[PDB]
């Protein structure tokens, strides 16, 4: 009756240590830009200034 | 696209066209001219001007030389139009860029020569002027009777010209 309550509180820390081990890895992962940019407008291609502009000029 | 400053120097280069382009006729008209002409030559050439903007488009930064072939056809029917007003109403063209030629080239001091220019090119060489993008319920304003904004001083020969045309009856 002492030894499972060793084991109970060892599988106890072992899953923390598992954890712990998971959320060290998640920040390191790399991230989509509609999640670590904005949201609305996941494009990261700007079209940006648009008054006078030149066909030809896109790419 | 940015303005030349701080001793910019001209300079011109005695070179051709290589042989594998075709030669082309160049547009010899002047400012007065070709804003006159700009809504006519707009009129006959829509597709062609089209064509040319829309594949400049489609082959980015290709630009120059891969829409070639159809920059040429874009100046060789604004020729053609502009060959064809010569030929069917030369004076009242005249009438119009000599009158564009004063006033800033503003085409509101000029309306009295361009009723007989619209006219005369809608009845022979039958091309009308119009403006897009203007919803019904809106006057086109080269319609408009008694405008806000009239000239400082309506030209002599297209006052002449236009009470003659109405006592002929043609207008």
């Amino acid at each position: 009756d002492i030894l499972n309550e060793e084991a109970k509180i060892v599988q106890a820390l072992n899953n923390q240590r598992e954890l712990t081990i998971k959320m060290h890895e998640l920040k390191r992962e790399e991230k989509d830009y509609a999640h670590s940019y904005s949201p609305l407008f996941s494009d990261p291609v700007p079209q940006g200034g648009s008054i006078g502009k030149a066909p030809g000029s896109s790419r | 696209p940015r303005e030349a400053a701080a001793h910019w120097v001209p300079f011109e280069d005695k070179a051709n066209m290589p042989d594998n382009v075709p030669d082309v006729v160049e547009v010899g008209a002047t400012s007065a001219p070709l804003l006159s002409a700009s809504y006519f030559i707009g009129a006959k050439c829509k597709p062609y001007n089209d064509d040319f903007m829309l594949c400049r488009e489609e082959s980015q930064g290709s630009g120059a030389i891969d829409c070639l072939k159809e920059g040429r056809r874009v100046t060789r029917c604004a020729v053609s139009v502009i060959e064809d007003i010569n030929k069917s109403c030369l004076d009242e063209f005249r009438l119009h860029w000599q009158c564009l030629e004063q006033n800033n080239h503003q085409l509101s001091g000029c309306r009295k020569a361009e009723a007989l220019l619209n006219k005369c090119v809608f009845t022979k060489l039958n091309l009308e002027k119009k403006i897009p993008g203007l919803r019904p319920d809106e006057e086109p304003v080269f319609l408009k009777k008694d405008p806000w904004i009239k000239p400082a001083v309506d030209d002599f020969k297209s006052v002449r010209a236009y009470a003659e045309a109405k006592k002929n009856g043609t207008l």
